[PDB]
RNA sequence: GGCUCAGGACAACGGUUGCACCCCCCGCGGCGGUCCUAGCCGGACACCGCUGGCAACCCGGCGCCAAGACGUGCGCGCAAGGGCGGGCGCCCGGGCGAGCAGCGUGACGCAGCGACGGCCCGCCCGGGCUUCCGGGGCAUCACCCGGUCGGCGCGGUCGCGGCGCGCCGAGGGCCCGACGCCUGGCGGAGAAUCAGGGUUCGACUCCGGAGAGCGGGCCUGCGAGACGGCCCGCACAUCCAAGGACGGCAGCAGGCGCGGAACUUGCCCAAUGCGCGGCGCGCGAGGCAGCGACGGGGAGCGCGCGAGCGAGGCGGGCCCACAGCCCCCGCCGCGGAGCCGAGGGCAAGCUGGUGCCAGCAGCCGCGGUAAUUCCAGCUCGGCGAGCGUCGCGCG
C-alpha cells in the first residue's frame, strides 16, 4: 500500500535506480486523518495498532482542549469555537481542520470568570471582555488524540493580528 | 531477510574458542538469552559433556539437568542451553566440586576449583549508572543484574563484591593507575598485569597500557579490562598467573610432556 | 427435485420432529416471509392450525444455507469473517469467500428450520430431560451470594460407578490461605521498599536528590 | 529450518561509524502504592443428543454444561501528550566530547494491572535505517535530471528524511566518463593456473540478499506485505449426479519436455540439533543404506626349483535403531590388462595387399608398382586399472 522507502524515487544526479525487491511492511503509511472541528456527532477518537503492539489513537472531531496563559500562569479548559490562521493552505481553514500549528478562537468565559480584575497584561484582558480570545495549537491530532495550545502573547501576536486584522 | 529471530546455529559458525570439532555434526547448540551473551559465554552441555564427562550425550545432560544437579550461583537451572560466563560459580555438591569460571592464558574458559569460604559471592563488573522510573537511582553489570540505590562512591567501570545468597554490595574496587586487572576480550585475554597508563580520546575508545609482572607490557581497549582487587587478586587463579608463554616455549613443554 | 422438509422443534419440551411437504400453492402464505418472523400454522389445517411458528433456518436445494440480513431471494457470496455463522475457520486471522442463500424465504428452498412460540391448547405429538448437572457453586447453589459454609450436596447422578461433576468456584482452606499469604507478602514488598527509600534519603544528607514526592 | 539464483549494475555485498531519529518475543535480574458478592461475580460457544439439507466440498436449527477462555471489577493517584522553571565572551553531578536525563508546578485524560497479580525498567539475540572507502562493459551513448536540487510548514511513520502535500527559490550531476544501452550479471569468504609480477572463474558446503506461475492487496501476531496463510485479475490445470467446487514440487523421492550432460516413488530419529514438555513425542532437517570409472588414495595378476599368500564360498564373532561394510577367528581355496602409437616434432622396424583409388594426416606431408606414413600379420614403445577423442580456462 502507501510506502515511504526511497527505492521508487530518482537520485541525486537524476537517474532510475531499478527495483529489486516487493514492498515491505516496515516502510508503510495511511491515509490521514483529517481531523475536524465539531463547531450521532459528538467527540470521536479511534485507536491504530502499531508496530510493536504499541497503540496510537487518532482523532476524527473533538470541540475542548487545555490553553494556557504562560505570563500569568492561569490555565482552564476551554471550547474552540473556529479555526481563522492557517500557513500551510486557506483550505484547512475553510473545512475548520485541526492540526499543530493552527490559529484558534476559544471561548473568553473560563478565563473572564476569574480575570478582569488583576493588572496584567492589556492586550489579553481587551481579548477578554470580548468573547473570543487568539490561541495557538500545540499537539499533534492524528498521532495523541488531543488539541492542547498556549495563548498568544507578544510579537507573534502582532503578527497574526496585522496578518488577519484586513480580512 | 529472515523475518525474525535466528534460533539454529551452524557448527562452522560457532566461536573458535569453544573447541568444537569440525565432523561432531552440521549444528552446534543455541545459548538463550540469560546473564551472558552469546560470543562471552559457553552453554552448559559443553561443559558438563565435552569436559568433566559426566554424561555422553543431549538426553543424559538433560536428565541431569532437570533431577536438580547442578546450582549455577546458588540456583538451579534445567536449561541445558543456559550460558555461563566469566566469574561464575560452579557447584555440584552430589560430588562435593566447586568450581569459578575464568580465563586460561590461552584464551578459552577454564574451571578453578575454589573453597567454601569464598563461593559465598562474586565480582561484578559496573558499567552502566541510570536512573530508572520516579528518578531512582540504579547500576547495572556484566552478568545482566540491576541493583538498585548504589552508593555514590560507586562509578562506571569500577568492580563490586555481591554476596551470591543476598545481592548486597560490599566493598567495592575504583578503577585507578596501579590496581591489578585481567584481560577479559581481545588478542590479550586471561592476561593478568597492573594499570601503568590511561589515555582517552573525545568520541573513540580509551586505550589502557598495562604491564605484566615480569615487564612485559601491552596495549587494550577499556571495554574489556576487569579489576580483580587491590594489587593482589581477591580470588583464586589459575595454576598460572596470567603468563602468555612464546611459541617456543609452548613447543618445549609440549616436547616434554611427550 | 419439489419438495421441502419442515423440520419443527420445541424448545420448551426440548421435542423436534420433522414432516414432508409436496406442494407450494398451500405454501404460498410461507413466501415473501424472512427469519425470525411469526408464521401462522393455518398453512397445514390439519393438526397444525391454531398455532404461532418463528422460522430460523433452512437450506436451499444445492445445500447453501440463509443468511440474515442479505434480505434476498438468491444466494450470493460474501467475505466472512472468523467467528461469524456457515464458516469453519483455520488459522487465527482466516477469510473465506463462500455462497449462501438469502434471508428471504421463497420456493427455492429444501428445507426449513421453524420453532414454536405460541400454540393451542390442543396437544402435539412434538417434558425436557436433563443429560448434565449444574457445575458452577453458584448454579447449585441457586438450585439446591455471601454463603459461608461454602458445603454442598452429593447425591448427583449414578451409573456400578458414580459420577458427579466436580464444583467450581468454590473457596475453603488451600485459597483463603493463599489470598491472605500474597496479600502479606505484597504489604512486606511495599513496607521494605518504603524502608530502603527512607534510609536512602536519611544518607545523602550531603547532596541533592530527585524523585517523584508520593501525592496522598 | 530446507530449495533455487529469475530479478537487481553509485543498488545488493565487503570492511569502518552512528541512532543525542528507532522497535524487539522467549530468557536473566529487578520493581511491584491506582482518584471517583471480594469465603469468590455474569452470559455464552466448542465437543455431545434430537431433527436435516447437498454428487462432492460444505454446513443449518433446538437443547442442559467448564475454564489459567470473554466481560465486569474489590484497590495507598497514576499511562501518553501539553505550558512554565539555567547563563551574560568561552572553558576549568545521574551522565556525556557534547543542555542530555530526571524533578517540581499550573491545567487536561482516566489508558494498563487486579475472581489463583502483572503493568513497568535494564541486559541479550534480532531487525530498521545511516557515515567513510571499494563496487562490470560499450563514446558508431556527450550532455542529463524537472520532486529533479535546496528552504519553510503540516501530515504520516517505530523513527530521521521530497517520504507525501501546499508555498518559495532556483539548483544538482558530467572526459577523475555523467545519462543511456547491454550482460548466457546474485555478492563475498574463496577456486584453477604457476619462478616473481599476474590471467580467468566464483550455480553449489559458511555469511548476506532475493523469490516461491506473472502482477498486486491483506488478516493474525513481538515479529510476515508469509504463499506446505487468505482476496482479485491474467495464463494454465482438475472433479461434476452440470447447479457448483478446487490447485500451485525453484521441499524429499518419482514422471514429461529439453538438452552433449546428471541416481531409489528405500529404512530410522539411535547420533547433531530444533519445537513442545518432567522420566517423552515429532521432524524427507539430519543419519543409514542403494545406483555411481566426476574425481582422489592404497594394494595386486608372482617369488622360486618349494613353499607360501591372495580374491572367492560355507560358518562363528564385532558393529549396526534393524541389516550390510571394514576388522578378527575356523573349513574349502577362480591368479584375469587394456588404450594409444612405431617418418619428424616425439620414445619406439618385416612380410602381403592396393595403386593419387580406397584412405592417413592437430602442422610438415604419404599414396601415380619397396608405400619406413593406408589396410593386415610379426615385432617393438608409452602410461597403466586406466587409456584415448571433443570444447573451455591458465601456462
Ligand atoms: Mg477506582
Ligand atoms: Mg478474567
Ligand atoms: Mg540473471
Ligand atoms: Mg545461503
Ligand atoms: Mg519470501
Ligand atoms: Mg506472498
Ligand atoms: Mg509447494
Ligand atoms: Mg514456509
Amino acid at each position: 500500500g502507501i510506502t515511504h522507502d526511497k527505492m521508487y524515487k530518482r537520485s541525486k544526479t537524476g537517474a532510475v535506480q531499478g527495483k529489486w525487491h516487493k514492498k515491505r511492511k516496515y516502510n508503510l503509511g495511511r491515509q490521514p486523518a483529517n481531523t475536524k472541528l465539531i463547531v450521532n456527532e459528538g467527540q470521536k477518537i479511534s485507536t491504530i495498532r502499531c508496530r510493536g503492539g504499541n497503540i496510537k489513537r487518532r482523532a476524527l472531531r473533538l470541540s475542548h482542549g487545555s490553553f494556557a496563559w504562560g505570563s500569568a500562569d492561569i490555565s482552564h479548559k476551554a471550547r474552540i469555537l473556529q479555526v481563522v490562521y492557517n500557513s500551510t493552505s486557506n483550505e484547512l481553514v475553510r473545512t475548520n481542520t485541526l492540526v499543530k500549528g493552527c490559529v484558534v478562537q476559544i471561548d473568553s468565559a473560563p478565563f473572564k470568570s476569574a480575570l478582569s480584575n488583576d493588572t496584567l497584561d492589556k492586550e489579553i484582558l481587551d481579548q477578554i471582555r470580548g468573547d473570543h480570545i487568539l490561541a495557538r495549537i500545540s499537539s499533534r491530532p492524528g498521532q495523541v488524540g488531543t488539541a492542547d495550545g498556549y495563548i498568544l502573547e507578544g510579537p507573534e501576536l502582532l503578527f497574526y493580528q496585522k496578518k488577519l486584522a484586513p480580512k | 531477510m529472515a523475518r525474525g529471530v535466528r534460533k539454529h546455529l551452524k557448527r562452522l559458525n560457532a566461536p573458535k574458542h569453544w573447541l568444537l570439532d569440525k565432523m561432531g555434526g552440521i549444528w552446534a547448540p543455541r545459548p538463550t538469552n540469560g546473564p551472558h551473551g552469546l560470543r562471552e559465554c559457553i552453554p552448559l552441555i559443553l561443559i558438563l559433556r565435552n569436559r568433566l564427562h559426566y554424561a555422553n550425550t543431549y538426553a543424559e545432560t538433560s536428565m541431569i539437568l532437570q533431577d536438580k544437579n547442578v546450582l549455577i550461583d546458588g540456583k538451579p537451572r534445567t536449561d541445558p542451553t543456559f550460558p555461563v560466563g566469566f566469574m561464575d560459580v560452579f557447584e555440584i555438591p552430589k560430588v562435593h566440586k566447586t568450581f569459578r569460571v575464568l580465563y586460561d592464558v590461552k584464551g578459552r574458559f577454564t574451571l578453578v576449583p575454589i573453597q567454601s569460604n569464598e563461593a559465598g559471592f562474586k565480582l561484578c563488573r559496573v558499567q552502566k549508572i541510570f536512573l530508572g522510573d520516579k528518578g531512582m537511582p540504579y547500576l547495572s553489570t556484566h552478568d545482566a543484574r540491576t541493583i538498585r540505590f548504589p552508593h555514590p562512591d560507586i562509578k562506571t567501570n569500577d568492580t563490586i563484591k555481591i554476596n551470591l545468597k543476598t545481592g548486597k554490595i560490599d566493598e567495592w574496587y575504583k578503577f585507578d593507575i596501579g590496581k591489578i586487572v585481567m584481560v577479559t576480550g581481545g588478542r590479550n585475554c586471561g592476561r593478568i598485569g597492573t594499570i601503568q597508563a590511561i589515555d582517552k580520546h573525545m568520541g573513540s575508545y580509551t586505550m589502557i597500557r598495562m604491564k605484566d609482572t615480569e615487564g612485559t607490557e601491552f596495549l587494550t581497549r577499556l571495554c574489556n579490562v576487569f579489576v580483580i582487587g587491590n594489587d593482589s587478586p581477591a580470588v583464586a587463579i589459575p595454576t598460572t598467573k596470567g603468563i602468555r608463554p612464546d611459541i617456543i616455549k609452548n613447543r618445549e613443554l609440549r616436547l616434554r610432556s611427550i | 427435485g419439489s419438495f421441502c422438509k419442515v423440520n419443527i422443534s420445541n424448545p420448551v419440551t426440548g421435542a423436534n420432529k420433522s414432516l414432508m411437504i409436496e406442494d407450494f400453492r398451500k405454501s404460498q402464505t410461507i413466501h415473501g416471509l424472512r427469519m425470525a418472523s411469526e408464521f401462522d400454522g393455518a398453512a397445514l389445517g390439519e393438526e397444525y392450525a391454531g398455532c404461532t411458528f418463528r422460522i430460523t433456518g433452512g437450506n436451499d436445494a444445492q445445500g447453501f444455507p440463509m443468511y440474515q440480513g442479505v434480505l434476498k431471494s438468491q444466494r450470493a457470496r460474501l467475505l466472512l469473517r472468523q467467528g461469524a455463522k456457515c464458516y469453519l475457520h483455520r488459522r487465527n486471522g482466516e477469510r473465506k469467500r463462500k455462497s449462501i442463500r438469502g434471508c428471504i424465504v421463497g420456493p427455492d428452498l429444501h428445507a426449513l428450520s421453524v420453532v414454536l412460540v405460541d400454540a393451542g391448547d390442543k396437544t402435539l405429538p412434538g417434558v425436557v430431560p436433563k443429560r448434565l448437572v449444574p457445575k458452577r457453586a453458584s448454579k447449585i447453589r441457586r438450585l439446591f451470594t455471601k454463603v459461608d459454609p461454602k458445603d454442598q450436596m452429593l447425591v448427583c447422578e449414578l451409573i456400578k460407578k458414580l459420577k458427579y461433576p466436580k464444583v467450581q468456584r468454590v473457596v475453603t482452606d488451600e485459597k483463603y490461605a493463599r489470598k491472605q499469604r500474597v496479600i502479606a507478602e505484597k504489604k512486606e514488598i511495599m513496607r521494605k521498599s518504603l524502608q530502603q527509600l527512607e534510609e536512602y534519603k536519611a544518607l545523602l544528607s550531603r547532596m541533592g536528590k530527585q524523585h517523584n514526592i508520593r501525592i496522598y
